[PDB]
C-alpha cells in the first residue's frame, strides 16, 4: 500500500483485441471499408 | 459544345437528380459508370456534381 507481472498479461491480451478490432477499417486493395457502401453502389457482379 | 482542349464544366448542386429520365433513355452510344452502377444512382447522396 509490485505486480507487473500480472499487469504484463492483461496489456498484451488487450493490445491484441484492439489490433484485431482496428484491421476492420483497412481496404485491403478495395474502394470502400465498409461493405454496405460496396453493396449500395454495386451490382453482383 | 467545347472543345477538347478547352473542356467546359459545370457544376450541379442543390437538386434531386434523376437519372431515371437519362438511364430508361435509349438515346446514348455509351454509358459506361466507374465505381457506380447506373441503375443504383437513385438511390445514394452525393457531394457535388
Amino acid at each position: 500500500s509490485a505486480l507487473g507481472k500480472l499487469q504484463d498479461v492483461v496489456n498484451q491480451n488487450a493490445q491484441a483485441l484492439n489490433t484485431l478490432v482496428k484491421q476492420l477499417s483497412s481496404n485491403f486493395g478495395a474502394i470502400s471499408s465498409v461493405l454496405n457502401d460496396i453493396l449500395s453502389r454495386l451490382d453482383p457482379p | 459544345f467545347a472543345s477538347v482542349y478547352a473542356w467546359n464544366r459545370k457544376r450541379i448542386s442543390n437538386c434531386v437528380a434523376d437519372y431515371s429520365v437519362l438511364y430508361n433513355s435509349a438515346s446514348f452510344s455509351t454509358f459506361k459508370c466507374y465505381g457506380v452502377s447506373p441503375t443504383k444512382l437513385n438511390d445514394l447522396c452525393f457531394t457535388n456534381v
